[PDB]
């Protein structure tokens, strides 16, 4: 659901 | 079968293959509004095709299985690879009949086997769409040990961003740079089959889970999942493994 990078 | 090519992808060419990947697995039913895969398939109707070009337009055509989306093996000219596992040895009498010589590679499919192959865990690895054409290239000219951190990179930006959009949408973000997967991404690929079957018998259950998984989100925080009312239910899986193959 959630979102960018890591 | 599916194709993507390298050459000129952007984020929006890669989404087009992750919805055609998606859409060539069958499925009879859907379970709270998500394709809920088959327990099984006879003879070659079990696999699905995907030829993927690099950049410079070589290619290798890899096999995937229809009922869990695992990676069975791939042609790379006139070599067919299969994982040293049951499941890939009984693709290989379906698939790649006419490869002048097979090779069985020294590990199975598998994360934790491919990680230790690799001499890295897939924390480390860099992965996006540049690392997916590196990871083509690795592919046709035989290494093990590079063809095992290129089998790292394969599956998770085809494979497991065809199971949830979340990481879809990570890889479309690696467009024209690599990055590691975030903490989220791993959680997630780690459970797949957990969440799968905790949604299946949900559903005699009011939506309620019978045990609450354990994820890790975008900020790194841990979090408990507990029904089908959750973003990562209704916003993020996108194919369920049949409790059959749990
Ligand atoms: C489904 O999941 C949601 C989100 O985790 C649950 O939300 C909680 O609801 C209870 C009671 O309604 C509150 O005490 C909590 O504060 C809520 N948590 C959050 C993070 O907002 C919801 O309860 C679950 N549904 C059922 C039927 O158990």
């Amino acid at each position: 659901s959630d979102d960018d990078m890591g | 079968d599916v194709s993507f090519r390298l050459s000129g992808a952007d984020p929006s060419s890669y989404g087009m293959f992750i919805k055609d990947l998606r859409n060539a697995l069958p499925h009879t039913e859907k379970v709270y509004n998500i394709p809920l895969l088959l327990p099984s398939v006879s003879g070659a109707g079990r696999y699905l095709l995907m030829h993927l070009f690099n950049y410079d337009g070589n290619t290798i055509t890899v096999a995937v299985d229809v009922t869990n989306v695992y990676i069975m093996g791939y042609l790379a000219l006139t070599t067919s690879y299969f994982f040293n596992e049951p499941a890939a040895d009984l693709a290989s009498q379906y698939v790649f009949r006419s490869a002048r010589r097979k090779i069985t590679l020294p590990y199975s499919g598998n994360y934790e086997r491919l990680q230790i192959a690799a001499g890295k865990p897939r924390e480390k690895i860099p992965i996006g769409l540049p690392a997916l054409d590196t990871a083509i290239s690795t592919l046709l000219h035989y290494d093990s040990t590079a063809a095992a951190g290129a089998l790292l990179v394969l599956i998770q930006t085809t494979a497991e961003a065809a199971r949830f959009k979340y990481i879809e949408q990570q890889i479309q973000e690696r467009a024209y740079r690599d990055e590691v997967p975030s903490s989220a991404t791993i959680s997630l690929e780690n459970s797949w089959s957990g969440l799968s079957k905790q949604i299946q018998l949900a559903q005699g259950n009011n939506g309620v889970f019978r045990t609450p998984t354990v994820l890790v989100d975008s900020k790194g925080n841990r979090v408990q999942i507990t029904n089908v009312t959750s973003n990562v239910v209704t916003s993020n899986i996108q194919l369920l493994l049949n409790t059959k193959n749990i």
